[PDB]
């Protein structure tokens, strides 16, 4: 059983009023089952996520996506839960990670 | 092109 | 100039409270998806991913998805027949996956072929290199390797892979030869962020690249020390490009001192970059 | 999959004492040498120097040897006149080089284009990117700026690289695709050396590898130290290939838990190798 | 393909 | 002026009493003129010299190169001299490097 890496970043460097993408890339887990959602302001958005799939070491893989616009105050996390996790993962985005 | 299978484990 | 390959990533899933299993395919070229099947999907079909693949007629897709729904049962039975092997808890979830397919060098063969299972994430059975023999993990693996021994379906997939899948992975690199066959050069360019008055970050940010690959080490003065630097994991784009970036604190006012390197098949040359 | 290149390099050499120059070209197709021209050779020739470009007749051979020829004595005088401009000593040896030449997108046409002068190992003057204006080192070169600026020939060097230098890559590598378009892997392996009793070396190894770039890489359980790895720079194998490695010193027992990861064009999947 | 020039600085 | 960096070492893993090559590289150096001699014990050896090149900073590069037979005695060199140089530099061959 293995718990999910996580990474929180936007598909082009991030400004403020122009429109972007955020993706949220969960990697490395077992087994598949898998919530993983994106928020602005705690707030569930409307996302894609991709097919289903893992890597050599046989640990699954997700994209989970959509489009955003950041400003100077709108804040973005994304949110995981996963067996192997007693409670939800959050990571914070931020522009410059 | 997928590969078939016929047999299980 | 760089070996390509032809892959699909089978996952099985039981779900016994349910009393039912779920199956997907993924198919890749290179780092390329191109299908997907799902067997939940109300009239579960193999689908396009990619815009190339879409110039593939009918019966191209109703052999495909024909042979996928065959797979989905098959796979089904797999899982009955581990908790069988495993004496498996009639309750708990199991999950069964196998990958495969074909790398191909310039010379036109197979350089390698690979087939492999897990159970549970670990490690079940695999096709040996010669394509002629299977590796099993464990004593229930065995049985398999006795069971498919007779079946000799390692000539099935020897045949397979040094045919079939060696034959349409060529015919997907014509189909898609402006995409798959294109290297992307990532946009890269360095930011600066004050981690302490006396301590500021350096990161070296490489965007857009295809594919996957790439080298991005920091260099002050022909000097390395990746020791220090922080490097994230290649993450896709999102639009089937990738992104990576590496980071490093450096004495304020010492920026200029600091050089990233980067190395990419898309480049015309290596290029290194300093703060500005 | 990659851009590729052709790319020339004159060197120019005045022996004052001796009262005479000599006269350097070598050719390169991307990593590959094919040409060679020297003036001191008693009836010199542009002369092959890979398999794959001597199935060019004669007629090549003339005109590129023509015009090799006439190089030599425009960069003579060349020479000449630098001494002129620098007002530049009777008896003091100088050193004049060109490099130019084409990187080519998979888009088939000229992604970029260089002409560059040196002096005395000094940047002297180079076109532009644009290929339409030329940037000057100094006021000697302003000279030459203004000189060629009237002739016109960023035109006439525009058009070579945007039209002759392109065209003909794209001939050589049909020529020599059997070894100009397949990237060869390199053949990897650890060593293990004593630098201490409780010191060991560990030396990652990589040969054979074309075309030149790579990336070599230490790890422990993911943790990745090149702040204190031990490299090479790349160096050649003598037969058209390169050859580089990383090194580091690792606790006497603790080999196992280091892991030499290795990225390159010609390889299936980048490959982590550790001590056995 | 060698470029040819006429001219010398 | 520059003065050139050496580094000398076995086309292939060097094993007693099979044939190899090897070679001397001599790179990063100006002006151009220069003297590469292979030794075996102190010995110049007959060897190949590339054709004179030269890097994106203008610095030469030279590859000086024979066949040779490694056994558990020889001892092979390269020696360079150079402008740069008040003296001739030696680099010693040895099979882990």
């Amino acid at each position: 059983a293995r718990p999910p890496k996580v990474q929180v970043y936007s598909r082009h460097p991030a400004e403020n009023g122009k429109p972007n993408y955020l993706n949220c890339y969960v990697s490395g887990f077992h087994p598949p089952q898998i919530e993983i959602d994106l928020l602005k302001n705690g707030e569930k958005m409307n996302a894609e996520q991709s097919d289903l799939s893992f890597s050599k070491d046989w640990s699954f893989y997700l994209l989970v996506h959509t489009e955003f616009t950041p400003n100077a105050v709108d804040q973005y996390s994304c949110r995981v839960k996963h067996v192997t996790l007693d409670k939800p993962k959050i990571v914070k985005w931020d522009r410059d990670h | 092109a997928l590969l078939s299978s016929k047999t299980s484990v | 100039m760089g070996p390509h390959s032809l892959r699909y990533f089978y996952t099985a899933v039981s779900r016994p409270d349910r009393g039912d299993s779920r199956f997907f395919i993924v198919g890749y070229v290179d780092d390329t998806q191109f299908v997907r099947f799902d067997s939940d999907a109300p009239n579960a079909k193999m689908e396009p991913r990619a815009q190339w693949i879409k110039q593939e007629g009918p019966e191209y897709w109703d052999r495909e998805t024909q042979i996928s729904k065959e797979a989905a049962q098959n796979y089904r039975g797999s899982l009955n027949n581990l908790r069988g092997y495993y004496n498996q808890s009639e309750a708990g979830s199991h999950t069964f996956q196998n990958m495969y397919g074909c790398y191909l060098g310039p010379d036109g063969l197979l350089l390698r072929g690979y087939h492999q299972f897990a159970y549970d994430g670990a490690d079940y059975i695999a096709l040996n290199e010669d394509l002629r023999s299977w590796t099993a993990a464990d004593m229930a693996a065995q049985i398999t390797k006795r069971k498919w021994k007779a079946a000799h379906e390692a000539e099935r997939d020897r045949n397979y892979l040094q045919g079939t899948c060696v034959e349409w992975l060529q015919k997907y690199l014509e189909m898609g030869k402006d995409t798959l066959q294109r290297a992307e050069p990532p946009k890269t360019h360095v930011t600066r962020h004050p981690s302490s008055d006396l301590g500021v970050t350096l990161r070296c940010w490489a965007l857009g690249f295809y594919p996957k690959e790439i080298s991005l080490t920091w260099q002050r003065e022909g000097q390395d020390q990746s020791q220090d630097m922080e490097l994230v994991e290649t993450r896709p784009s999102g639009d089937g490009t990738f992104q990576k970036w590496a980071a490093l604190v450096v004495p304020p006012g010492e920026e200029q001192s600091y050089t990233c390197h980067v190395q990419h098949e898309g480049l015309q040359e290596p290029l290194t970059l300093r703060w500005d």
